[PDB]
């Protein structure tokens, strides 16, 4: 059933699991029309489907050309991600598939179900653990490709960079989870910590900065501080 | 008019005959029902005094055979059983209708109730779901599963409904995904209709026998079947006029029989309510709607 803090290490273990994130899929600017109505205007989405172990991320760039003449487009952006992930799954090697699906939003469940029937030893989760995956607009170098696109488009990244050589994946995950929960909770403060020194740089082939494991622990302890002052100020304690 | 005989009462029973029923003591001199409406199904059912667990009951039609009671006293039940030698039956029921052993089918003439639970059961459709065929009655009890019951163990005594998933294959198309579950007109006129029922008879059969079932028996896998046929119609944007006023009429009589007492576990709250007031016939269903809102508001 429902993924959460008591089962946490089944996401670092050797069966082939992906995380599916719907919440960059569906993106609107909300503006006022000459009559003084509003309207909204779609940008470019995407779909953050990532493995965990790896931290392969499969990131399926969602056009403004996919909502033209479709009505209940949040409605719709559930079934599309659900399309995606499914056309995913049956691009991969039968070895590559994964075993378990799980979704950040319970609203994906029928939806990735119905499109998966196919798949019937594929098991499709829900999770009670609150992901910060919206945050992945605020990684430069996803958020310019989904604004780039011109058409539809599935862009492969290693979300953890070379981290795995250093590190374990269950560390790998908590670091880019407290990265993801800052950049959410104050992305100006978050980005300002993550760039500050101009003398570590980002690799063409990376995301994140070229941190030493003495700068990353530094870097882990200001996104903490940045994330407990926010909570204290959103809940005056 | 006819007749189903009783050989004796050796134990103390609450006899059901379609929606009437009456007590009977250890021992009592009674020797079964006559009057019964030739022209419908119906259903004998019991209630033993010392165990009111295990409903059971039969449906038959004496169009297709004298049928007569007898309680065996090593499987501890009150048993139909068919009489081959007519003037041997017409015999015995003569005697106990002379002694007036007999109760009479409590019909009332204005009283449509019993066509209206079962316009369109036939005894040859129960047959096929409960699976005994040297019998040309059903036996029916609260704890028989259903064949998809038994999917997620003995399939002799099993309930052969329609099987109806909304999460399967064969209610979704290939690429239609999206449009098939949320519009299920499709699985209703295509797969279920055309495909298996063959007409909307057959399908308002089967689902009026799946609420007696429920209604009589307490049959769990039963009340499943009766709200999922109710859903599949009720989540179809495209039904016939015509099954949507008949489906109205049934529902009406289903809601108007239930003991007020019971509504609480045959009756459930997520369909009714998407039914009513989500789903594309929320405005098609007039009569049902009524019913429900006056009888159980608090469901809603």
């Amino acid at each position: 059933g429902a993924m959460n803090s008591s089962n946490y290490a089944e996401l670092f273990n050797n069966d082939i699991k992906l995380f599916v994130d719907d919440t960059n899929v569906y993106r609107v600017t909300v503006h006022k029309t000459f009559e003084g109505n509003v309207a909204t205007k779609a940008i470019n989405g995407c779909i953050f489907t990532l493995n965990p172990k790896t931290g392969h991320l499969f990131l399926k760039i969602i056009h403004t050309s996919v909502w033209a003449g479709q009505k209940r487009l949040s409605q719709l952006a559930k079934w599309k991600t659900a399309e995606e992930v499914s056309a995913l799954v049956r691009s991969l090697p039968k070895e590559e598939q994964p075993k378990q699906i799980i979704v950040t939003r319970k609203a994906m469940l029928d939806p990735l179900e119905v499109h998966m029937l196919d798949f019937p030893n594929i098991a499709i989760r829900p999770t009670e653990l609150r992901l910060p995956f919206s945050a992945a607009m605020s990684i430069d170098k996803l958020s310019d490709v989904v604004m780039k696109a011109t058409e539809p488009q599935m862009v492969l990244f290693n979300i953890y960079d070379d981290w795995l050589d250093r590190i374990s994946s269950y560390t790998a995950f908590s670091r880019l989870t407290l990265l993801l929960r800052a950049l959410k909770t104050n992305e100006e403060s978050a980005k300002m910590i993550l760039l500050s020194d101009p003398t570590i740089t980002i690799k063409s082939y990376h995301l994140w900065p070229s941190f030493t494991d003495e700068q990353w622990i530094t870097i882990e302890s200001q996104m903490r501080d940045l994330i407990l002052t926010e909570y204290g100020r959103k809940y005056n304690v | 008019m006819n007749t189903v005989p009783f050989t004796s009462a050796p134990i103390e029973v609450t006899i059901g005959i379609d929606q009437y029923s009456f007590n009977v003591k250890e021992n009592q001199p009674f020797h079964g029902i006559k009057d019964i409406p030739i022209g419908h199904v119906h259903v004998i059912h019991f209630q033993h005094a010392d165990n009111s667990s295990m409903r059971y009951g039969y449906w038959f039609d004496c169009r297709m055979g004298n049928f007569y009671i007898q309680y065996d006293p090593k499987d501890g039940l009150y048993k139909m059983m068919e009489e081959r030698d007519g003037a041997k039956f017409e015999n015995i029921v003569h005697n106990f209708k002379e002694r007036q052993m007999m109760v009479s089918y409590p019909k009332i003439d204005e009283d449509d109730t019993w066509y209206n639970l079962t316009e369109f059961v036939q005894m040859d459709k129960i047959r096929k779901i409960v699976r005994k065929d040297e019998n040309q009655f059903s036996y029916v009890d609260s704890s028989m599963t259903t064949v998809q019951e038994n999917e997620l163990s003995d399939p002799a005594h099993s309930l052969n409904y329609t099987v109806i998933n909304f999460k399967s294959r064969e209610a979704i198309r290939p690429g239609h995904e999206m449009e098939d579950f949320l519009d299920k007109s499709y699985y209703l006129n295509t797969v279920m209709l055309q495909g298996i029922f063959k007409n909307s008879s057959n399908y308002f059969g089967e689902l009026q026998f799946a609420f007696l079932n429920a209604m009589f028996f307490g049959n769990y896998g039963s009340s499943l079947q009766w709200h999922a046929m109710i859903e599949l119609i009720c989540s179809s944007a495209t039904v016939p006029k015509h099954m949507l006023d008949k489906l109205d009429e049934i529902l009406y009589y289903q809601i108007k029989t239930l003991p007020e007492q019971y509504s609480d576990i045959l009756l459930n709250e997520r369909v009714w309510n998407i039914c009513l007031y989500s789903s594309f016939q929320k405005n098609s269903l007039h009569n049902t709607e009524k019913i429900m809102e006056n009888k159980y508001p608090e469901l809603l």
